Order: structure tokens, then C-alpha cells, then sequence
């Protein structure tokens, strides 16, 4: 049970100046309004999981 | 769980000594006869067995070797073929396997 | 517990309740330590007074 | 059988033709842990 | 007789080091610092020294992970993350630009509460109007 | 010695290597900082059985014997 | 027994035991190591352990069994074939009598009936 | 221990968890007089093995050797 | 409930779990740290958690509850007494509904019947 709860991924900010591709790409990105759908888990950012396509560059140790 | 964990079924007494940990005694340990006493005791059994327990031995060994087989149908075959037509229950009483 | 709970497991209840004190002066001490480290970086490599 | 008894409950041959649909399940050697630093 | 003038000399140097460690270090290294190595060598001392401290900081964080794992109900034989058995290891980011451009360490300050939390304040604005505030 | 039978099981050290035993003919040597291969370069899957203690076997021989 | 050319890699991995071996597909790269000319149909290369068998025959036809078959491209095919059928025989038996050991089996972690929940 | 079927996380004998540790013998005379390392050459086969040669002496006389 | 003065320590240790606590006998040494004079009978010092209770009473009679009871010899007795009855209450319940957890119970590792061996 403790392991299962621990896999529910947390929310990780998209803003990233440490990876130079995002340091360039995020300057041309358009911040659009995220309209609330009635939930508390809207993944409007990336997820803190090593296997996420937007967090694979982050080292989870 | 602790790696050095053991469950013992008989009593043991541990030494209360500094820098050492061991079993110093066993409760209610009786010292049997010495090796020289059991030796003499056994020599008397082997001596009588050497003088008075060698006649009619070849037959009993065949019965004992037959009863060491896996299946009963092979034992009966062993007795009829090697022991000169011996009976299963009659030989089991000679060897002491019957109640 | 029967309807909305899990198995009743035995655990040791720690009465000591730790909590890191969130202070102000602790960061002042931290800056001073780094200020000494940065000054040494300047004292050894960026000192031209001799 | 051959002078040997192997006690077993009554066998139900109907268990042979039991509908068991195969469900997807993948194992990932190399995944996620519980906590990370 | 022994040399009574050298008595308590190690203590006296310690008290001067504590009083002014940068001045004690500066003057004790003046003659050695007359010979100044190149920018490359100085940069290697600093880089390798800090890179060693960075890994030590990660080793401390992993020790806290093992303590939490211990408290969560998993006993730990041995120590460290250099798994002798059939497990995957992760050695630590090689301190060379190749890996420092592809990888970056997990910043804990980027893990946030979902902003949907702020939508519960809508209840307050509606209650204030219901109560006539 | 022949090339070990292809085995996809491996253990990473520094980065995920995505080892594919079918991508190369001969298996390259394992470097400490790259990969560790599975155990049993030349091994097969069999079934074995522990041998019960001698004194326990003798009690079973006595029961079967006293049974028949 | 496998009644197809392809099998899901996970269906032959253990769920409650460490996975130290896989059951990989035939190594087609070994087919291009044969220096001599040969005719092989693609319709026979995917079935388990057969490609290594045909390669062994091709090598035993071009060369023999003495001082010419003893070359690395031909001995690895004989070893792969002897090894492929041994593992597949063991995995096949383990699948027949120990299906609860593998991933995908519903008995590896049995799902309880609703009457066992007490609702 | 790994070959015997026990996977090992970590390494060494400095058990982080709830286990007894056994540090190396302190290289001082106090401990060098109370302790000494296990000499493997002192673990032997029981000499009762040599009593099986009694069968050989009896078979030789049975065959008239 | 324990219906005696003495209990086997192994009977209160776990067999399939790590042993991080014991159920020790009363600490008779704490009784000699009370500086004042008191009457204690040896027939009441072995029963679980009662010694720490009588000591707490002796200390609450000589001193009170304010500025004089707050001394190490008296607070440790109150803490021991409060902790002893809590641990014994949990161990007693665990012994009542989870006897299979402890050493000495025939259900911690059940011995099978001879009908299950197939002989
Ligand atoms: C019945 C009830 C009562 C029973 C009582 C029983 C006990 C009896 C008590 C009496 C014991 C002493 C006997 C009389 C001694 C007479 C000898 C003498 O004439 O003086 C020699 C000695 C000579 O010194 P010196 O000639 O001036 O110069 C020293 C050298 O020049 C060296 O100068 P240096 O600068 O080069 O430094 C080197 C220095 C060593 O320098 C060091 O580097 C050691 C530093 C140790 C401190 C650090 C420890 C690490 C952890 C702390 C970290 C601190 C960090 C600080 C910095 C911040 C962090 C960066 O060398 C020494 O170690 C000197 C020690 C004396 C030499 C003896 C040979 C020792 C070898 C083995 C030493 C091992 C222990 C070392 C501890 C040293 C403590 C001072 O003088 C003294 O020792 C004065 C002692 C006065 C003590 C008064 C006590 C009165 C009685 C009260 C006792 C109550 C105790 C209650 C206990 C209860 C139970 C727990
Ligand atoms: C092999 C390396 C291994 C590593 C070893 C590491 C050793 C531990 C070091 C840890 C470093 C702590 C950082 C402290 C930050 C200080 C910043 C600073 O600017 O210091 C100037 C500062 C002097 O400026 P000041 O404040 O104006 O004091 C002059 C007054 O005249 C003073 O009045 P006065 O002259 O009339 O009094 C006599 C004089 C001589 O007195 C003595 O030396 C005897 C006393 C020694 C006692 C043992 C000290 C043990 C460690 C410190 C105490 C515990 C932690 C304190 C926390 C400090 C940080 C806030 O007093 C002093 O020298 C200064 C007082 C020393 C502090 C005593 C009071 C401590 C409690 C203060 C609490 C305030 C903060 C609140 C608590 C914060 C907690 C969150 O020096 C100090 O106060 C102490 C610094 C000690 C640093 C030792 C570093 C040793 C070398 C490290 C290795 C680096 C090697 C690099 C080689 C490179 C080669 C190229
Ligand atoms: C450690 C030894 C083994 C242990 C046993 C020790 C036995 C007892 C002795 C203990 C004491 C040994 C003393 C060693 C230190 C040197 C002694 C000395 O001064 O001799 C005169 C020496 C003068 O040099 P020179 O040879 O006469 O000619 C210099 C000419 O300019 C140009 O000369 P050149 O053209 O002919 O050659 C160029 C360059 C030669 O090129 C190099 O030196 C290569 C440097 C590449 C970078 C290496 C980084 C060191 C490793 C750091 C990593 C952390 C440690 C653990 C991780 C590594 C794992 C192995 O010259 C040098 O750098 C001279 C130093 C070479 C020998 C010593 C090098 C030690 C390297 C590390 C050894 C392995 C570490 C094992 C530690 C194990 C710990 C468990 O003094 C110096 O000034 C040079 C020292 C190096 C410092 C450079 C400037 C650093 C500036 C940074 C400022 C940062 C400020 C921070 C302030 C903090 C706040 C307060
Ligand atoms: C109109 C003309 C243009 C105007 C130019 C104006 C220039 C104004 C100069 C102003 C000078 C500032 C005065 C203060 C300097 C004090 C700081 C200092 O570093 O002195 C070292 C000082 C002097 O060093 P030195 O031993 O005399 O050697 C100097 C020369 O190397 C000589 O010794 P060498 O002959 O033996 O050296 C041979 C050289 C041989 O080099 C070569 O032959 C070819 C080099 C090609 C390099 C290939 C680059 C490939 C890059 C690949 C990148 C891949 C990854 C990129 C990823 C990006 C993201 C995608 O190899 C080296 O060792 C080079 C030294 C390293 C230089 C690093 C910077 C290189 C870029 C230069 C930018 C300027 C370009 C101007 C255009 C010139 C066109 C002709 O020595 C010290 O150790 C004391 C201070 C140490 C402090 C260390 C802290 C360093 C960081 C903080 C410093 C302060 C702030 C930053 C300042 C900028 C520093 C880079």
C-alpha cells in the first residue's frame, strides 16, 4: 500500500532553465489559460516520474 | 529480520562473560560412560556375536537384502528366487518387523 | 476499519515528534560561512596587494 | 494403485473447459522506486 | 631539559586559526602561493574538489532515504547503493560537459502543490455573499 | 568458448544502455561503468531437489516397511 | 508448446522471482555470418530454435564435422540450437505445471471472489 | 550467498539496519590475545573415515590375499 | 493477561518479525534511587508494572505534584509506570488475538498432520 501510493506521480513544474533546449523553447511558448475542470489533479505541468516524456532528463536518485 | 536469528528447541545456558558470547553449559546434562567403557561394553557384544551368532547367517542376510527392495512384489520375487521359497510374513517375523 | 480501512498492522508509536525549527538567524550564519568561503576565493586568486 | 494409496478429492473434469481469457500484463525490468532524493 | 618554549604550541596555532583562519591560512601559504599554477590546474582543483563535495552531499541524502525506508518496514543489510547483487546501479552524473548538458539533478523546489487548491477559495467568496459580508 | 546464448537481462551503471543481445553477433565485454550481464554465461534451466536428512529417511523406510 | 512464431516476452518472465533469463527471438544476425552461399526462406526464421537448426545443417553440408566445421560461425549455431531447445523444453514444462510462476497468469496473484470481502 | 538464492542490495557488512555488525579485530594486543582468526586448515575430516579401511583388510583375507 | 510474576521472554518475542522490543522484568535498581524512607515488600516487586506504581505513590506522598515531584527519580517512575501498562496492554491484546506472532506458539509454524505427507 505504501509503495502503491508512492507511484501516484507528483506535479513538477515545466519551467526549466537548467536544460538548454527548454531554456530556448520555453521563450517561444504561449502560456494559455488552464480552465479548471473540477478536479484537484489537473496535470497542467509535467509529472515527477523518471519515465515521463518531459522529465526523463531529470536524475531521480 | 535479524540475520543472526535462531530458534532452539532445547535449553541452553549462555556465559555472562565480557568480550565473549557462547554456550557454557546445557541444563541437566548427564555424562554417560567413557569411550573406554563403551568400548569394553561393545567388545562383549561383538565377541558373543562372533562365536555364537554366525551359524544360519547366510539365510538371514538374504532375507534382509530382500526386504530392502522398493516394492513388495519384488520382495516376494527376491524371497522365492534367492531365499529358497520363503514366505513374506514368516521372514518378517524372523527379522523382527512384525508386531 | 472494516468497510473503509486496511489490515490492522502492529507498529511502534513514536512519541518523539521531530520538527526542524524554521529560523531567521540560521541563514545569517549560513551567509557568513559562505562569505568567508567566497572571500578566500578572492583572497587567494583575486588579491593583487603585495 | 500398485500397492500404494494416493488420497485425493473427487476430480471434476468440467474444470478442463474453463473459460480463462488472457489479460494484458507487462513487467518492466527497470522502473520506479518508492522514494527518490 | 626539554624545550619549554615549544609548550602548548599546537593549541596556540589552533586559537590563531580560529581567531582569523583566512589570515592564518594566507600567511602560512604565502611562500607556496608564490608559484602559481595555470588557470587550467587551478580550475581542476576547484572543480574536482567541489564535485567531490557534491557527491558527498548526495550520499548524505541517500542515507536519509535508507532511514525512511528502514522506518517504513524494510530492514537493510549492508549499506550504499553499489548493489552487489542483481540490481540496477546509478553511479552519479559524470562531471563532464557531455552528461551535464543531457542530465540535471532533481530540484525539489520544482515539486509543487497543484494550483487547483486555489479553487477552493471560491467557497469563501460565495459564503461571504450569503452571510451578507 | 561460444558466444553466450542471447540474454536481454542486464544491469545498468551510469546510464540506461538499452542492451539488445540481437543487435551484435559477438557480445562485447562488460565494462564496470557501463553494464553488468546476467549470471550464467553458459547455463541452462533445470529442476533439482534437496536430499532429505539421512535420519529422516530411515524413519520413512521403517514406516513403509511396517506398513506393508 | 508455442503454436505460433511470436510470443509475448512478458508471458515467460517470472512474477515472484528474479528474472535472470529471457526467451528471445531467433538471432537473425547470425545468418549473415555464414560466408558460403545458401538458400533460406523468411517463412522459417521466426519459429523458435528452427533457424539455428537449419543453419547447423547448412554448415554440416558445406563443411563436415572435422577441422572445417570448427569455425566460430558454425559452432555458435550448433550451440544455440542445442541451447534453444533445452531452455524452451524447460520453459514449456514450467508453463505446463507451474503456470502460476509467470507474468500474465491469474494465479500468480489470485484475485479474490466477491464473497471473500465480507460486504 | 548470491548463488545460493539471496539477492543482495548494497554491499559490505556495515549493516545500516537492525543487524549486528562485526568490525575487524582491533590491531592492539588486548584483542590480539583474546581473539584469533579462524584457521581454515584446522577444519578437518573426522578421522572415523579411516575406520572404513577395516573393510579392506577383511576383504583381502576373504579373497586369500 | 499474565497470571504469574514471571514470564518467559521468548514467549513475548516475534518469530516472523524483527524483534525491536522486549518485555523486561521490573527495574529493581530504580527503587534504590529514592532518597526518602519508604516501606516496600519484596512480594510486590516482580508483578508486572506494579513496582513502578507503588514508587509513584511513595513519591507523590513524600512530595506533591508541583515543583517537588519534578525530580528525575520520581518522573522516571511515573513514565515507566505509564509506559509499562501501555506496552503490556498491547502485548496482552496481541497475545489474545495474534498468538501466532510469538515464539512458542504451535501456530507460528504449524506442524502438519501425517495425512498431508502422502505415506
Ligand atoms: C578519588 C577521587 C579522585 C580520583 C581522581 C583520579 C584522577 C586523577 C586526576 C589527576 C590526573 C592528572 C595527574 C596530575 C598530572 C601532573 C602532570 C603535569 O605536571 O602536567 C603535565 C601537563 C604538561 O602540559 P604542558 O607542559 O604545559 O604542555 C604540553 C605540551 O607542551 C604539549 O603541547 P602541544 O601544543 O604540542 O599539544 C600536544 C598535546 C596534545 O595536544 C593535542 O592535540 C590533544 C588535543 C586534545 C583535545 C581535543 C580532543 C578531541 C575532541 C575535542 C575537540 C576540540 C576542538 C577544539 C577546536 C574546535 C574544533 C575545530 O600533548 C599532550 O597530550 C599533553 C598531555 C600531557 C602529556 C601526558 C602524555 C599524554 C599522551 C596521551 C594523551 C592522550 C589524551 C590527550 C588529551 C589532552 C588533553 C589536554 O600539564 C597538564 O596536564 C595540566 C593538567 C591539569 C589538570 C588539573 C586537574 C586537577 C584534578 C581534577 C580532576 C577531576 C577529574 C574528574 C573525573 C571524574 C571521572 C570522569
Ligand atoms: C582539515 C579540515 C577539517 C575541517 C575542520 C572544521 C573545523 C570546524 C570549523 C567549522 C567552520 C564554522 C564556520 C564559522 C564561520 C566563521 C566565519 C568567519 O569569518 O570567522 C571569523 C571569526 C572571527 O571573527 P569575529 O566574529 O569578529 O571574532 C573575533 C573576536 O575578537 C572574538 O573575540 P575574542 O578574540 O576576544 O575571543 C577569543 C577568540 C579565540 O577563541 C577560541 O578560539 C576558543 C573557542 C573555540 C571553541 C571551539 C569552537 C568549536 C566550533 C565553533 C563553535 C560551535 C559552532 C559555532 C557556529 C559558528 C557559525 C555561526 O575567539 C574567536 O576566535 C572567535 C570565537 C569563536 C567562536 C566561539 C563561540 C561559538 C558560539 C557562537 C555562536 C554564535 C552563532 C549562534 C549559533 C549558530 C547555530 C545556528 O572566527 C570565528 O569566530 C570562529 C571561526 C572558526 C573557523 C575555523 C576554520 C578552521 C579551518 C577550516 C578548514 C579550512 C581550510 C582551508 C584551507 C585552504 C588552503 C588553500
Ligand atoms: C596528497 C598526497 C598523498 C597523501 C600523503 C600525504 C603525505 C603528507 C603530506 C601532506 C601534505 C601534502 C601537500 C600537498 C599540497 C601541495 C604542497 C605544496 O604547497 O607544495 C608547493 C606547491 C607549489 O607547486 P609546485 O609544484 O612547486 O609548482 C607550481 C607551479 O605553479 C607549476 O608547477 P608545474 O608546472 O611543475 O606542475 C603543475 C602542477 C601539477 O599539476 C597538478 O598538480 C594536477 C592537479 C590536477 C587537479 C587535482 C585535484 C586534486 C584532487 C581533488 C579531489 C578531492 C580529493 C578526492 C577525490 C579525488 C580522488 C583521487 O603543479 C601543482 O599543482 C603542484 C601540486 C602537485 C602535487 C600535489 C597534487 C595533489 C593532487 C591530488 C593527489 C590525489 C588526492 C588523494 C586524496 C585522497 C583522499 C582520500 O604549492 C602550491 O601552491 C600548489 C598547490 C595546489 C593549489 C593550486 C592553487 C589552488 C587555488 C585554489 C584557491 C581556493 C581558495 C579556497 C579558500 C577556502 C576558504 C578558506
Ligand atoms: C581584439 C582582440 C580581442 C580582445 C581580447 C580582450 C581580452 C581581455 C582579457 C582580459 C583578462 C581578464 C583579466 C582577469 C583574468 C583573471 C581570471 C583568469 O582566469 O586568469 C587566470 C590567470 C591567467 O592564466 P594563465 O596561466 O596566465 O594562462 C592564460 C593563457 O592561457 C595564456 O597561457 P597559455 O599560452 O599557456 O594558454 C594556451 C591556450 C591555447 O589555446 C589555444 O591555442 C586554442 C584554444 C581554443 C579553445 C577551443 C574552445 C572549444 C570550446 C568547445 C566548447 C564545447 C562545450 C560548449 C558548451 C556550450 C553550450 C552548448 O590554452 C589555454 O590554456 C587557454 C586558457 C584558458 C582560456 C579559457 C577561455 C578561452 C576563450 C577565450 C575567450 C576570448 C577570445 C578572444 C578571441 C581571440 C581570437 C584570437 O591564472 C590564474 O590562475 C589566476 C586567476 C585564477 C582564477 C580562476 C577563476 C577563473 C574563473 C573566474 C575568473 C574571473 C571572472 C571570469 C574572467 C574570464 C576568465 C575566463
Amino acid at each position: 500500500a505504501t509503495r502503491w501510493y508512492g507511484r501516484q506521480p507528483g506535479h513538477l513544474l515545466r519551467a526549466d532553465t537548467y536544460w538548454i533546449p527548454n531554456l530556448v523553447s520555453q521563450r517561444f511558448a504561449k502560456h494559455q489559460p488552464a480552465h479548471w475542470d473540477g478536479t484537484q489533479n489537473m496535470p497542467i505541468f509535467r509529472l515527477a516520474d523518471p519515465k515521463h516524456k518531459d522529465s526523463y532528463m531529470v536524475q531521480f536518485r | 529480520m535479524q540475520n543472526t536469528t535462531n530458534i532452539v528447541h532445547v535449553p541452553v545456558h549462555m556465559g555472562h562473560t565480557h568480550y565473549f558470547d557462547y554456550i557454557d553449559s546445557f541444563p541437566k546434562l548427564k555424562e554417560g560412560p567413557t569411550l573406554e567403557e563403551n568400548h569394553i561394553t561393545n567388545q562383549k557384544i561383538l565377541r558373543e556375536q562372533l562365536i555364537s551368532g554366525q551359524q544360519g547367517l547366510e539365510q538371514n542376510l538374504c532375507l534382509r537384502n530382500c526386504f530392502k527392495l522398493s516394492q513388495k512384489r519384488y520382495i516376494e520375487f527376491c524371497l522365492d528366487r534367492k531365499c529358497g521359497g520363503a514366505d513374506f510374513q514368516r521372514a518378517a517375523t524372523i527379522l523382527g518387523y512384525t508386531k | 476499519t472494516y468497510f473503509y480501512g486496511g489490515i490492522l498492522e502492529f507498529v511502534y508509536f513514536d512519541k518523539s515528534n521531530p520538527d526542524m525549527c524554521i529560523l531567521v538567524h540560521t541563514l545569517w550564519i549560513h551567509l557568513l560561512i559562505l562569505f568567508l568561503i567566497f572571500t578566500g576565493f578572492v583572497t587567494i586568486l583575486f588579491s593583487f596587494y603585495g | 494403485y500398485e500397492d500404494f494409496v494416493f488420497t485425493t478429492p473427487y476430480f471434476q473434469p468440467e474444470s478442463t473447459f474453463k473459460s480463462v481469457p488472457k489479460l494484458f500484463s507487462d513487467i518492466l525490468l527497470g522502473g520506479v522506486e518508492w522514494v527518490y532524493t | 631539559f626539554p624545550d619549554r618554549g615549544n609548550k602548548r604550541r599546537w593549541f596556540k596555532n589552533l586559537f590563531r586559526l580560529i581567531k582569523n583562519p583566512m589570515g592564518y591560512i594566507f600567511w602560512k601559504t604565502y611562500k607556496a602561493r608564490l608559484a602559481k599554477p595555470s588557470l587550467i590546474v587551478t580550475s581542476m582543483f576547484i572543480g574536482f574538489t567541489l564535485g567531490f563535495i557534491k557527491l558527498k552531499a548526495q550520499s548524505i541524502a541517500y542515507s536519509k532515504k535508507q532511514y525512511a525506508t528502514l522506518r517504513a518496514g524494510k530492514n537493510i543489510e549492508g549499506s550504499g547503493q553499489v548493489h552487489f547483487g542483481y540490481h540496477d546501479q546509478k553511479w552519479g552524473m559524470p562531471a563532464i560537459p557531455m552528461f551535464q548538458l543531457m542530465y540535471y539533478e532533481l530540484p525539489g523546489n520544482s515539486i509543487v502543490v497543484n494550483p487547483c487548491r486555489n479553487q477552493n477559495y471560491r467557497l469563501y467568496f460565495e459564503m461571504r455573499k450569503k452571510l451578507g459580508i | 568458448a561460444p558466444n553466450p546464448y542471447p540474454n536481454g537481462i542486464h544491469f545498468d551503471r551510469v546510464f540506461p544502455t538499452h542492451y539488445d543481445p540481437l543487435a551484435e553477433t559477438n557480445r562485447t565485454k562488460a565494462n564496470l561503468q557501463l553494464i553488468k550481464y546476467a549470471p550464467g554465461n553458459y547455463s541452462t534451466l533445470v529442476v533439482t531437489s534437496e536430499k532429505l536428512p539421512r535420519p529422516c529417511i530411515r524413519t520413512i523406510q521403517n514406516y513403509r516397511r511396517c506398513q506393508m | 508448446t508455442i503454436f505460433a512464431e511470436t510470443w509475448e516476452a512478458s508471458e515467460y518472465q517470472y512474477r515472484n522471482k528474479a528474472n535472470l533469463k529471457t526467451l528471445p527471438v531467433n538471432h537473425l544476425g547470425k545468418l549473415a555470418e555464414l560466408k558460403f552461399d545458401f538458400v533460406e526462406y523468411k517463412a522459417h526464421q521466426l519459429i523458435a530454435c528452427h533457424l539455428y537448426e537449419r543453419m547447423t545443417i547448412h554448415c554440416m553440408n558445406q563443411y563436415g564435422l572435422f577441422k572445417d566445421f570448427y569455425r566460430p560461425e558454425c559452432l555458435d549455431a550448433q550451440y544455440y540450437f542445442k541451447t534453444c531447445v533445452e531452455l524452451n523444453a524447460a520453459y514449456g514444462i514450467q508453463k505446463k505445471f507451474f503456470p502460476e510462476h509467470f507474468v500474465g497468469s491469474p494465479y500468480a496473484r489470485p484475485v479474490p471472489q466477491f464473497q471473500q470481502l465480507g460486504l
